[PDB]
């Protein structure tokens, strides 16, 4: 949580956005992967939203699919994501890093055991994609007992009930699904600083996300593209991923 | 908040992602309206009777177990509009899908039969039906994936993951989170995320009530105990939920034993898997040891489902079921023997409660028993498969 | 002399080498015994009920219909155990063969429909079954052949002649003359020498019966028309029986067209054929003009029989009943066109009915009327058939 | 008819069986066909049973319905029989001659006109073989038109009812189905006189029936074995016919 908080206040400070990639952990390959990280942050990412890849992960769409895949063809494992994870925390020790998980991996040798390997790793927060904020109380105790930010989404479909839910039981950030008026009642509710997500493809959406009153954009499909787009040419591959998130994250600044 | 309890016991839930919460709740609130709905009901039972063919026979069979004291009836859902039981539920929920006001209707299926009984329920009421299906599935199930097109349904070859049931269940939730408000989710089991485990069992439990009903006209007791197959759930718990409270009534569910639970080439998730959380529910299920989703293995695609109905899971871990698991060669053992026996060929899935009650008799043949077999389908589609491993053996 | 009379007019009778008359008066005295003992139709009754799924629904179609004043409903003989109305009449004929104290059953079979409901019967009565099928329809059905094993049937390919149905007929007759006083020869259709045409009909006109009381209980009134396909003339007379005598009521037959009437390619001998004696009978036949006889051709395997029952000669000639065709084409459309609208695959031998009905209503559509079809079949069995003609086309 | 008085008058005033082959016409083709039975004659037959190949003879064993196949396949018509028929009758006036058909081809073009036929070709019988007494009214009565004898089968199965018809109706002679009550009873009732057929296949048979009191025996199926075992050799066919005949014939003699 406290990288979380940090890091909003000196953005506040300096009147800019967050801009935060998503890529899945080890695709295609644990190497390349650790690189692609060190680019992301290198070329401006202000925090991370990482991916641990999952047999059926039924919130992802085709893009990530085929990352999840790319990471099985490695023989990637869950074991290992945190042994990347520690890693990434050893040499990058103030940057955010949050997880999307499925709640199988979570639950599986126990929702406690969970949030108590995140904490030891270095990990900030975690967004159970498939945990409703209905379903959400093991996790989101487990998450706080271990210092580690319970993130929620905010989709669209979203009544009263609902805001104020997810303003009470978040922290860290709040994901906001791809708004003026949902990022106000947020604001109104003292929720988590707001990340729009979901198609945030280019500069100009950063801009508008910040206007808008969030607190800055995630963007994955259009990161992981040029991940799949680069496979036979791993130099290009790093510098266009170089270029696209400096040009992303230029476009949060003041 | 819901209106039903989402759980039984430890088991169940609504583990979706939150933008398909409001989808639930709707269809929630739909079904406790439609259930107390007088119009609804006899809509319902008037499609069931004029047009499956409800109620199907519950038929003696005096020469499988002659020389013992065990008298087995079938309860016969192979006689039903479609040769299986998944008629009856997808006429609930089309009914459904029409007091939303839905127009089309999406689907996942397996070996078939689910897409089949979705589609021709869509053609008679007027919807537009899409149906999700793993393209090792579609290449297996040529017959089935014809059907379902002849009836004017789009069949959706699903190429992710392991490319099979599982994956076709994902693709389903992933096209209903964006369409709800149109469309509704046609879940084929009595699994997933609630309210679907009620609703399937709702809309199967006339297979229980006519049985109870028919065995009380013909015996004048009820049956010692029921006995049903487990895929995911839904024929069995439609075949239990009348007699739960009949405590003398054993309820006995059979999940496929593959080629032997120790080969770990089974479809054993109840009392061979490990609780986790996957397709909306908390649930035993078939996993790693680092929990990723497996696949289950059996002779019959039917029994493919990797996990089981919470319910089931419940009603397990209270005592009030028992469940078993029969392997691929009793299951053809029982095929042919009902074939040979009472000229009646049964689904290689129905099959697998056939051979657990022969397995009752044959053990036990001075035991005075009466048992109930769900039969939950006919075996026509199951002639090739019967015919080829025959014929590799010789 | 004879019990009852063998004739329908200048139809019917016993033309039959003389060594096999005994055994056809011993079974018209066995039958009409049988017809008048309280514990044979109980018996007939139950298993009827309780086995084969009677009474089968009479199924409203809103869709099909819709824009024109026709109401049309489906017999539902497709949902009957073996999926068409042959059951019936076999589980007479067995219980007929056990009440002679006969072991075993002798029956012909073309498509295979009659074989599989022969073999069935003949599993769960315990008789000793044999078939015979033409090597050439052996060839085309081995699902159906295979199915007739997996009841424990004995299957016996015939080479002789066209080595088809009327040369599978032969074969039966041949046997039965050596072997009758241990077997009974089950015909598959209402025609043959006598008495068979009348048992067949008698043993089917439950499907009449019903439809009559389920119209009165669903319109309140009598069809205007009840409409068959007419192979051998079996599904036909037992939708038509029970009406005889309602004059309102028009009784309409379908031969198959094939190709077309003015190809030859066709099985159309009632109202296009000839009137000659052969199996046992003088009737309306397919014949050159030497007098040999000839196949039936027809898209749809089951209705091959190159004759005709003698009832329906019979009623043709008096004006009670009439006879059209359906071709090749029309009979698809017509399958295509129920599954569709209504999610009910229909056997192409009934699609010939259906079709019949789909003209009456869109050559007329403001005409009132109500019509019932009777669905002889399911069409599961004619999925492949029906595909790749639809492929060949594109 | 009266050819079979007359033969039969002549048998008896030598003590003597008759011996009566039968064969399909056109089996294995027209030409072969006639050659057989000129030697049959030749031989030593004393009448003959002809069969008129049909396309569905329900009566027949497996070795006749290879002799219509047979016939069939050199395109052997009705017609064609009965053109057969008439230079047979040219050559031979004495010999009994009868058909053995199917209901369909003498019903087909109508019952009077194929009686009328036989008549004008010379021929002397005719035994419908799926016609049973009961059915033979317009048969027997058209034939009696038409001086031909009506031949009806006296199966095994056969009570008093039968014989008193077979009796009544037959003329030429009764076909006694393979039974010296049969035969005493059939005498009684004053039948026509029988011949035994089915199974007839050795001279002791025939000496058997003569013995029993049957006026002779027919033999098909044995004579029809040499025409399909001697297809490749029409002259070696001939030999073994003449050899066949020649012994049967022997068999009936005092
Ligand atoms: O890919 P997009 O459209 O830029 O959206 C980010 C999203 O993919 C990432 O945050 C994410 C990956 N998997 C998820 C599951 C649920 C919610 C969000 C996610
Ligand atoms: O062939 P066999 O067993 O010798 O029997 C003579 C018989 O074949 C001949 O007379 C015959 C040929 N076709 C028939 C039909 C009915 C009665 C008799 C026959
Ligand atoms: C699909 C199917 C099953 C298994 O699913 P359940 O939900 O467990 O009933 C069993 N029998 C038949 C015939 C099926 O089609
Ligand atoms: C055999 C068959 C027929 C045709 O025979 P009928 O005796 O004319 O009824 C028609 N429908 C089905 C389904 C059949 O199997
Ligand atoms: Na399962
Ligand atoms: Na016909």
């Amino acid at each position: 949580m406290e990288r979380y908080e940090n890091l909003f206040a000196q953005l506040n400070d300096r009147r800019e956005g967050a801009f935060v990639p998503f890529v899945t952990l080890g695709d295609p390959g644990i190497e390349q992967s650790l690189k692609i990280i060190d680019t992301l942050i290198d070329a401006g990412a202000d925090a991370l939203e990482l991916g641990v890849p999952f047999s059926d992960p039924l919130a992802d769409g085709p893009t990530i699919q085929n990352a999840n895949l790319r990471a099985f063809a490695a023989g990637v494992t869950p074991a290992q994501c945190f042994e990347m994870l520690a890693l990434i925390r050893e040499k990058h020790p103030t940057i955010p890093i949050g997880l999307l998980m499925y709640a199988n991996l979570v639950f599986n040798n126990g929702i406690d055991a969970f949030y108590a390997r995140c904490e030891q790793v270095g990990v900030d927060s975690v967004l159970v994609a498939d945990v409703p904020v209905e379903e959400s109380a093991p996790f989101r105790q487990a998450a706080l007992r271990h210092n580690i930010a319970p993130i929620f989404i905010c989709p669209p479909n979203a009544d009263d009930d609902l805001l104020r839910q997810v303003a009470s039981y978040g922290r860290g950030y709040t994901y906001l699904l791809s708004l003026h008026h949902l990022i106000e009642k947020l604001k109104e509710y003292h929720a988590a600083p707001a990340l729009q997500g979901f198609g945030i493809s280019s500069p100009e959406q950063v801009s508008a996300a910040v206007r808008a009153g969030a607190a800055g954009a995630i963007s994955g499909s259009a990161i992981v593209k040029i991940i799949e787009k680069n496979l036979a040419s791993p130099k290009q591959m790093l510098a266009e991923l170089r270029s696209f998130v400096s040009a992303m994250k230029a476009a949060s600044r003041a | 908040t819901t209106l039903l309890n989402p759980y039984f016991g430890e088991f169940g839930g609504m583990y979706v992602p939150q933008i398909l919460m409001p989808a639930l709740n709707q269809l929630e609130e739909a079904f406790v309206s439609a259930q107390k709905d007088p119009e609804f009901q006899a809509q319902f039972a008037d499609l069931l009777k004029n047009y499956a063919g409800r109620p199907t026979a519950l038929t003696k069979c005096q020469n499988i177990t002659a020389g013992t004291r065990t008298t087995l009836y079938l309860k016969r859902e192979d006689l039903l509009h479609g040769g299986a039981h998944k008629t009856n539920q997808v006429l609930g929920q089309a009914l459904l899908a029409k007091r939303m006001g839905k127009s089309e209707i999406i689907a996942e299926t397996g070996a078939g039969q689910h897409g089949v009984a979705s589609a021709l329920a869509s053609a008679l009421l007027g919807l537009k039906c899409r149906i999700y299906m793993g393209a090792k599935d579609v290449e297996r199930q040529s017959p089935n994936v014809f059907r379902m097109r002849l009836m004017g349904a789009e069949v959706i070859p699903v190429h992710s993951g392991s490319a099979t049931l599982k994956d076709a269940c994902n693709e389903a939730l992933r096209d209903w989170s964006g369409s709800y408000e149109t469309a509704h989710y046609m879940l084929g089991t009595a699994a997933g995320p609630h309210p679907y485990p009620t609703i399937v069992r709702e809309f199967q439990r006339m297979i229980g009530e006519e049985t109870k009903a028919q065995i009380l006209d013909k015996e004048g007791r009820l049956p010692d105990a029921v006995i049903a197959c487990v895929g995911g759930g839904s024929n069995a718990i439609g075949m239990f939920a009348d007699f739960i409270n009949d405590t003398s009534v054993g309820l006995i569910g059979v999940e496929p034993g593959g080629h032997g639970i120790e080969t770990g080439e089974h479809g054993a998730p109840l009392k061979h898997g490990r609780v986790g959380i996957y397709f909306g529910m908390k649930a035993p299920m078939m996993q790693t040891a680092d929990g990723q989703i497996e696949e289950s293995y059996s002779i019959s695609a039917g029994l493919d489902f990797p996990s089981v109905g919470p319910q089931h899971a419940y009603l397990n871990s209270i005592g009030r079921a028992d469940y078993v698991s029969i392997t691929d060669d009793e299951a053809l053992e029982a095929f042919k023997t009902l074939c040979r026996h009472e000229g009646i060929i049964p689904a290689l899935e129905s099959s697998h409660a056939l051979a657990h009650a022969l397995k009752m008799m044959r053990e036990q043949p001075e035991k005075e028993q009466l048992l109930v077999v769900n039969l939950s389908g006919r075996g026509d589609k199951d002639i090739f498969t019967v015919h080829d491993i025959l014929k590799a053996r010789g």
